[PDB]
């Protein structure tokens, strides 16, 4: 089961699954020094750095501390990450290979900005919510839950994790963020102009290609 | 506006034609082969070709299931309509199939297929439509995925179709044209006129019903033999009229375990009163709900008293109509009657002569049978089938033209080509084949139909005929006359006469006139319950021959019972008076706003009982005579139907010669007769064949048998071995009966 | 290959040869027929079980029975593929010990299946609810 059905989740998503499974694995048996991993902000204002742009973007210490939240924010992933793909976004990865680094470095230059530390949660709940305003208007009701009506989603949603726990920051600006980026990657361009001036390269298509209808050979006119 | 119309259903098919009236055209600027635009729910739009009908109303648009389907619109709704001859021709056009279809095809399904459907049609096809195609063995649908220049585009000689691609997905607001629907039902066509009535109302409007404030029906009760297609009744109508069909079975609820099989009928009434306006099938009920007193336990009697509460309780709320199927109504138990519970019945009978020809129609509607096969001949051999077992016959005379061709698919691989299916035919060797090993399930039953006889079947006894048809049509036909005055028509007529002169011939005759139903009880079926068995047989069927009306039953032998008792014990008589009670008790409450007619037939007048004999039961005696000289003869052309040309036959001799029979003798005489000529002919064929052992093939001329040559002189001779069958002392017998009635 | 014997069908194999493989035993050949015997392998299915010539007065029998069964159980696809309805019931019946349950061990063995018995005693008397 483990070998083909991880095979079944799109390489893209697997490798996220991968990065986000494997790491935690390390930190709770203790090979790796835990303490190398903490993104210090204020050295960032003074030296670049260059050992920790991206280490500290995937790492957490769960464990004894905050194990449950970890676990559950993976789990709307893993829910909700193969259905988003599968919604409108199979045939254009590249462009869903894009955001994904335009949130990942709006997150981090905030998270530079001001002093916290593990930015793990704005990462998985800001694709959450663009999920929510691109596929919304649909009625969802799980077995422990309410009749809540539809297209209420990315509210009720941002209620729960804040309570469960903390840390205004984190949860405001991944929904802000997600929310001027579904503005400007979608309402912006027939709102007042400003079209996509942000295009993805050639060199992405050419790294991973987009997909087209296969006309294939026409057999004849008949008659 | 003059645009919205009802739609029904249609009969000849072609998935791009709609029915309009001549006027409604008219008025609409509208002409012969002009394409229209047709709207409707969901925004959806369909391209059709419009052509007149014969009787078409101006308000009723008639269109097939593939039409409906694509607007996304169900029966008696309403439509858009708008003439737009401006379509553009389309250039390459991409059709792909539907992935649940083509499950072991494979081939190129443009030449067998798309191939004669396209060709000389200048069908117009539209963006996202689906159409279906009778295929060779199977029925493939397709879906137009994509067209140039979109979405309007009419299919033109010079046209690139792409049909080449992994099948689509099958989505989930489509309606699986594939399945049952109103016109997958023969044979019933009465009953499906009531199950649609008490129905459509409460499903398809259910807020009308709540501010007229009266009460919808609860509970429909189909009974009949198994196999004759009650639960094919109950999916077509939740298809149609659009519900949430939830089945639960009758072995599966009694066999859960101990006490959870409760918990199964509680919490299968809930989806049904949250999902919308449903209807639930409740299949055989006589496993679940039996009579008290062959519930031997006590969880048999916690299932029913829970089946009981459950239906009490749907007091408004959603519109849930419940309907169960039984075998025989008399298992049910009694308390499942009562007014808010199961109070509409209905009957599901097995079908006649004329339902078994449209169970074949349907069945073999998608395979491609030769131009040999007489679905006339098959329908009316088949007497005893019900619906199910001739869907069995279709498919093992379906497998012996691949049995026989076997050779041709050798291995083949594991999907098979669609070319050679399409070149395979079924011939009335392959049904005369299935049929041999085929077993009836009905059989012993009694069967309702209008029997065929005519008035011609029968010679001479005139006057009786008149005397008969007064006492039957006029009564029904002109009532107006007999409102006035305080007159009661006649229950019942009694038949008296020599053996063998043409009394069931009589009463079979009358019904085909009036065309009422018939129903015959033998004298031996009349001594059957007769000991030991109870008479509770008695009773349902007059109920059977209630629910016919109007009908004509019939007593055959009635004084059966009354020679038993006649011997040198009968210790019967009293017995014998068992019946007789229950056939008085059961004879005096039928009412007058019912049509039923009882007419029952006798041959020793003087031996029935005075009792039955009474006025306001069956009381005309009607004393049937030997048929006389003139009338003599036609008995004898009653075997000329037949092929007895005997040359110079010169009936008239063979009239004179024909003295003083009865009547069933004379036509024994021409089966005699007509039996040895049978036997001289093989010997005429014997001296053919064992002659031609002489002479290798020499036969200029073709001819094989000497062609039915019929001799007179063959008739004669078989004459010379007849006796009189009339016997002095017993016609003496009636006629001084006949006198003493008389006077 | 089966060698039928006094009383038993002792059934041997040749484990090698010289030369190989194609060699014809002549009237001066040399058999060495001492060693200890091979296990009985998997796969193949042993040539003492039983088949269609294992069972006598029953030939007309036996002919109904196998045109009915031949073809869902050896082409399975082909059903699938002209999706017409295959029998799903046969009842055998008659007089105890006539040879019932050697057609049907006659034909799973021939056709090739995957011959399942549930016995009668044995189901019913198991426990309470649990049979
Ligand atoms: N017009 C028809 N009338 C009766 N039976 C039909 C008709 N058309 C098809 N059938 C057959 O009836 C079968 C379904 O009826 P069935 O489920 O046996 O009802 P029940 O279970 O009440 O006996 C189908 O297999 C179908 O082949
Ligand atoms: N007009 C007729 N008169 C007399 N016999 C007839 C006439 N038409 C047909 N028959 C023959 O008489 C027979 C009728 O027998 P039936 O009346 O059923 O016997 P029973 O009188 O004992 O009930 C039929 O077999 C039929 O061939
Ligand atoms: N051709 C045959 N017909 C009937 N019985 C046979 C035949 N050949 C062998 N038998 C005997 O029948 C036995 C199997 O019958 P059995 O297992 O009793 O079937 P069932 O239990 O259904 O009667 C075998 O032990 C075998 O000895």
């Amino acid at each position: 089961d483990i070998g083909d059905w991880f095979r079944s989740i799109p390489a893209i998503t697997r490798y996220w699954f991968a990065a986000t499974v494997a790491v935690p694995l390390v930190g709770k048996l203790g090979l790796i020094s835990p303490a190398y991993l903490f993104l210090w902000p204020e050295a960032f204002l003074y030296r670049f750095q260059i050992w920790r742009p991206i280490t500290a973007t995937f790492y957490f210490p769960v464990g004894p501390g905050t194990g449950f939240l970890y676990l559950v924010n993976l789990y709307f992933l893993y829910q909700y990450s193969t259905r988003l793909e599968t919604g409108a976004f199979d045939g254009r990865p590249a462009d869903y290979l894009f955001m994904l680094l335009f949130n990942w470095i709006c997150i981090v230059i905030t998270g530079l900005a001001m002093d916290m530390q593990l930015l793990m949660i704005p990462l998985i709940m800001s694709v959450l919510y663009v999920w929510a305003q691109l596929n919304r208007d649909m009625i969802v009701s799980f077995w422990f839950g309410t009749r809540f009506k539809a297209c209420y989603l990315p509210w009720v949603i941002l209620g729960f994790n804040y309570i469960i726990g903390g840390s205004v920051i984190n949860e405001l600006i991944g929904n802000l963020v997600g929310h001027l980026y579904f503005f400007l990657m979608f309402r912006y361009p027939m709102d007042l102009g400003g079209r996509n001036f942000l295009s993805t390269p050639q060199f992405l298509y050419r790294w991973l290609p987009s997909r087209r209808h296969n006309w294939g050979q026409g057999f004849r006119l008949g008659d | 506006r003059p645009n919205r119309l009802i739609v029904d259903e249609a009969i000849n098919e072609d998935n791009s034609v709609v029915s309009l009236s001549q006027p409604k055209m008219d008025e609409l600027q509208l002409f012969r082969g002009d394409t229209v635009l047709l709207k409707g729910k969901k925004r959806r739009e369909a391209v059709c070709i419009v052509l007149s009908d014969d009787t078409c109303s101006d308000e009723k648009i008639r269109m097939n299931r593939v039409v409906r389907n694509n607007l996304r619109v169900r029966l008696g709704d309403v439509i858009s309509i708008q003439p737009c001859p401006d379509v553009k021709y389309g250039k390459r056009i991409h059709v792909l199939p539907i992935d649940d279809t083509v499950e072991g095809i494979t081939g190129n399904l443009f030449e067998v297929y798309l191939k004669p459907y396209f060709l000389e049609a200048y069908r117009p096809i539209r963006k996202g439509d689906i159409f279906l195609v009778r295929g060779g063995m199977r029925a493939v649908e397709f879906k137009v995925v994509e067209t140039d220049p979109s979405p309007y585009c009419i299919v033109a000689p010079d046209t690139v179709i792409h049909c080449e691609g992994e099948p689509i997905k099958r989505e989930d607001e489509e309606e699986s044209l594939n399945e049952v629907g109103y016109d997958d039902i023969g044979g019933c066509r009465k009953q499906l006129a009531q199950i649609k009535e008490m129905v459509e109302l409460p499903l398809r409007h259910p807020a009308l019903f709540k501010a007229i404030g009266v009460k919808p029906p609860r509970g429909i009760l189909l009974y009949g033999p198994p196999g004759t297609g009650k639960t094919l009744i109950a999916r077509a109508v939740a298809n149609e009229t659009g519900a949430f069909f939830f089945l639960i079975n009758g072995p599966e609820i009694m066999s859960k375990l101990a006490g959870e099989s409760e918990s199964n009928l509680r919490k299968a009434f809930e989806e049904a009163e949250k999902n919308a306006p449903a209807i639930i099938f409740i299949d055989e009920l006589d496993a679940i709900a039996p009579k008290r007193e062959k519930t031997h336990g006590e969880v048999e009697r916690r299932i029913v008293s829970q089946l009981l509460t459950l239906m009490d309780g749907l007091k408004q709320r959603a519109h849930v109509i419940v309907m169960a199927a039984t075998n025989r109504p008399n298992s049910i138990d009694p308390a499942l009657r009562r007014f808010g519970r199961f109070d509409r019945e209905v009957d599901i009978g097995i079908p006649d002569a004329t339902g078994r020809l449209e169970i074949l129609q349907i069945h073999t509607k998608n395979m491609k049978l030769a131009d040999d096969v007489d679905l006339e001949q098959v329908a009316n051999e088949t007497h005893g089938h019900v619906g199910a077992d001739l869907a069995a016959l279709c498919s093992e005379a379906a497998l012996q033209a691949i049995r026989k061709k076997m050779d041709l698919i050798d291995l083949e691989d594991e999907t098979i080509d669609a070319e050679v299916m399409n070149s395979l035919a079924v011939t009335m060797d392959d049904f005369r084949w299935a049929l041999s090993q085929s077993n009836p399930s009905a059989l012993r039953e009694t069967v309702v139909e209008v029997p065929q006889v005519t008035w011609e079947d029968i010679g001479g006894l005139e006057d009786v005929k008149r005397e008969l048809q007064e006492l039957v049509q006029y009564p029904v036909e002109h009532p107006d006359k007999f409102l006035k005055f305080g007159m009661t028509p006649s229950k019942g007529v009694l038949f008296y006469g020599p053996p063998g002169c043409g009394k069931t011939l009589l009463a079979k005759a009358i019904a085909n006139e009036c065309q009422a139903n018939f129903i015959s009880i033998k004298g031996p079926e009349l001594l059957t319950m007769w000991f030991g068995e109870s008479e509770a047989n008695v009773r349902e069927i007059f109920d059977k021959a209630r629910q016919a009306a109007p009908c004509v039953l019939f007593f055959d032998e009635l004084d059966s019972i009354a020679k038993a008792r006649g011997g040198n014990i009968g210790d019967g008589g009293g017995a014998a008076d068992r019946v007789i009670n229950q056939i008085l008790t059961e004879m005096d409450g039928m009412s007058t706003k019912k049509n039923v007619f009882i007419i029952g037939a006798t041959n020793r007048p003087d031996i029935i009982d005075p009792a039955i004999l009474r006025p306001g039961r069956l009381d005309q005696l009607i004393y049937i005579p030997l048929p006389d000289e003139k009338s003599r003869v036609a008995i004898l052309k009653a075997n000329l139907r037949k092929s007895p040309v005997a040359k110079d036959v010169d009936l008239e001799f063979l009239a004179k010669m024909t003295n003083g029979f009865s009547g069933a003798d004379l036509t024994e005489i021409c089966q005699r007769a007509c039996k040895l000529a049978i036997r001289e002919s093989i010997e005429s064929e014997i001296r053919r064949e064992r002659e031609r052992q002489t002479n290798p093939s020499a036969m200029e001329v073709e001819e094989d048998d000497p062609v039915p040559e019929i001799r007179r002189d063959h008739f004669e001779e078989a004459m010379r071995f007849a006796r009189r069958s009339v016997s002095d002392n017993d016609i003496r017998k009636y006629e001084m009966f006949a006198q003493t009635l008389q006077q």
